[PDB]
């Protein structure tokens, strides 16, 4: 592994040309700017992230909504002496809550 | 291709947007609250005052 | 007797469709609005906030 | 080749187009009964409160 | 006759699929959501080390 050992030589000498060229407070300045950049970035995701959460939160409570209204629904028609309506209503709305459950649980 | 498809998935976008903008405020350090409890409470006892004379 | 059986279906179906496509230009006018409003707020909170350069 | 074979061809086309469209509808999410009960039930106890007062 | 056996087949069959898309849409949902977390925790957790050159 002798090239190995020239090529760490290759690079051990450009790394101490470039650790020469480097300024001290220039370099400074700019380590503290990236990071505040990549911090801008960072936090503009986690408010995605955020975002995302409370939109989920939504679905959840309006799908309650929906379920409640054709729970409801169902009821009218029971009294009416519809029992065919009743039944496709309580459906639906059995559909919407297995939907709220699992957007409960992932919310 | 519906009609109905396109106007729900801007909808969607349009909301998360909001969201967007909620959560940035949040992270960005809210300031909308702390000061209005003060405003209120201030202006609770100024009220008082002004009543009583 | 079969005309006044048919349109009356078809009078049923065309006001349900009214009041869909009703709900969504009301809606799209507020979501427009609701849109404008949080995309300024993001450009706002990003310029006044300090973070970045 | 006859006019009427070309009338029936048509005629048959149509009815099923009609049926086509009636399934699609049903398939879609049908609409058009579950609130025209509720609305009748509804104006039903609207008219004895009406009548009565 | 005939034709209405095969009929409820087909519509049960069809709830079925239809059972099987939204289930798809919603697990597609919550994988962007989680897909999104990933990604912006293995950002952070890139950032607050100080780990490579």
């Amino acid at each position: 592994a002798l090239f190995d050992r020239l090529g760490r030589v290759v690079r051990a000498n450009l790394n101490d040309l470039v650790s020469k060229a480097e300024d001290p407070e220039k370099v400074l300045e700019q380590a503290v700017i990236d990071m505040q950049e990549d911090l801008v970035q960072l936090r503009q995701a986690v408010a995605r992230t955020i975002a995302e959460e409370k939109r989920t939160e939504q679905r959840l409570n309006q799908d309650t909504q929906e379920a409640k209204k054709w729970e409801d629904r169902a009821k009218l028609a029971l009294t009416n002496g519809e029992e065919n309506l009743a039944r496709e209503a309580l459906a639906r709305k059995k559909s919407l809550t297995d939907t709220a459950a699992a957007y409960q649980t992932q919310l | 291709s519906s009609a109905t498809s396109a106007f729900e998935r801007m909808e969607n976008k349009v909301l998360d947007m909001e969201a967007t903008s909620q959560a940035a405020g949040e992270l960005a350090g809210f300031g909308i609250e702390n000061q209005f409890a003060q405003l209120e409470a201030s202006s609770g006892v100024e009220d008082e005052l002004a009543a009583l004379k | 007797a079969q005309q006044r059986t048919m349109s009356e279906n078809l009078r049923r179906n065309l006001a349900a469709l009214e009041a869909k496509i009703s709900e969504a230009k009301t809606k799209k006018n507020m979501l427009q609005a609701r849109a404008k409003a949080a995309k300024a707020n993001a450009e706002l909170q990003q310029t006044l906030g300090g973070l970045g350069t």
